[PDB]
């Protein structure tokens, strides 16, 4: 069945570094970016809502506004990929990602944020 | 916390109506994207319909459209799908969600089309 799946789903980062969080989705031949909705959120924080072709901001909360960005070019590869610039103490967190490409499913990863220098 | 409630389940003939509600609490629904999924026994879950804030945008799964509407009443804190024409192949558990994987969903409402 349409399964979100996570072959790396612990991040252990360094304060101020740049990552990229990925969740695989099945897609066959051509992807059709109109029947895809892609959610990133982590506890009670909105971060992406990619809807239906399109990102709506309206709801994305402060914290996450101008650093997190779903990378478009990898969704066609079946991969939701949520980039975070600038990683934060605060970051660190169960981040999940929920995906309607047809199937519906999600999965959680662990982010951890060592000590800045 | 979230809370959704579905309901408006049922047992129906094929080529029946039924119309399912969800209440929701805990989080501003007339500020979220909504959305039906759906799962049969021993299926995945799947996507039904999806609607915006200000209803001017939905969009339904290929197998319901021109059958199945959704609708929310912002003030009622509630979101609707009338279907028309059911098929054997509606029968499953429908959720409302406020994200499309289904982290967030109600306990769900059956509804079953079959001839018995």
């Amino acid at each position: 069945m349409f399964t979100v799946t996570v072959p790396k789903d612990l991040y252990v980062v360094e304060y101020g570094s740049n990552m990229t969080i990925e969740c695989k989705f099945p897609v066959e031949k051509q992807l059709d970016l109109a029947a895809l909705i892609v959610y990133w959120e982590m506890e009670d924080k909105n971060i992406i809502q990619f809807v239906h072709g399109e990102e709506d901001l309206k709801v994305q909360h402060s914290s996450y506004r101008q650093r997190a960005r779903l990378l478009k070019d990898q969704l066609s590869l079946g991969n939701a990929a949520l980039q975070i610039t600038d990683v934060k103490l605060q970051d660190a967190g169960v981040y999940r990602c929920m995906i309607s490409y047809g199937g519906a499913d999600y999965k959680r990863i662990t982010v951890k944020v060592n000590a800045p220098y | 916390e979230v809370q959704l409630q579905e309901s408006g389940g049922g047992l129906v003939q094929p080529g029946g109506s039924l119309r399912l509600s969800c209440a929701a609490s805990g989080f501003t629904f007339s500020s979220y994207w909504m959305y039906w999924l759906r799962q049969a026994p021993g299926k995945g879950l799947e996507w039904v319909s999806s609607i915006n804030s200000d209803s001017s945008s939905t969009y339904y799964r290929d197998s319901v459209k021109g059958r199945f509407t959704i609708s929310r009443d912002n003030a009622k804190n509630t979101l609707y799908l009338q279907m028309n024409s059911l098929k054997s192949e509606d029968t499953a558990v429908y959720y409302c969600a406020k994200d499309p994987g289904g982290y967030a969903k109600g306990q769900g409402t059956q509804v079953t089309v079959s001839s018995d």
